[PDB]
């Protein structure tokens, strides 16, 4: 219930990692979806992989 | 290194999350590429009972 | 009559199968992915649908 705008984290050049599956990361502003319950933590670098 | 996994839900059911876009007019009983909530297709449109 | 309209009713039906795919809908693979990897995709519908 609130509008996404995946421009602001795609185009922000500061996350070294962006990896979309299922969906393109350029047309993420343009599907509606259902829910997109997101997840946060911090790891280590070299188990981003 | 600061991590989020954004699970987006695309299932048949109403959405809540929507990307930035403009809602147009709607026109009748003429041949139109239409998308109705998310569900995009091409064809005419006519009213049901 | 019945075996003819069996054949027309299971090649409907098939349009409904992934074959693989991540979604049986043309249009929902189009409006998702890019061109290097929607395409990945429509070949195996075609190879289903075909």
């Amino acid at each position: 219930n609130c509008v996404a705008d995946y421009s602001v984290l795609y185009n922000s050049a500061s996350f070294s990692t962006f990896k979309c599956y299922g969906v393109s990361p350029t047309k993420l502003n343009d599907l509606c979806f259902t829910n997109v319950y997101a997840d946060s933590f911090v790891i280590r670098g070299d188990e981003v992989r | 290194y600061r991590v989020v996994v954004l699970s987006f839900e695309l299932l048949h059911a109403p959405a809540t999350v929507c990307g930035p876009k403009k809602s147009t007019n709607l026109v009748k009983n003429k041949c139109v590429n239409f998308n109705f909530n998310g569900l995009t297709g091409t064809g005419v449109l006519t009213e049901s009972n | 009559v019945n075996q003819n309209a069996q054949a027309l009713n299971t090649l409907v039906k098939q349009l409904s199968s992934n074959f693989g795919a991540i979604s049986s809908v043309l249009n929902d693979i189009l409006s998702r992915l890019d061109p290097p990897e929607a395409e990945v995709q429509i070949d195996r519908l075609i190879t289903g649908r075909l």
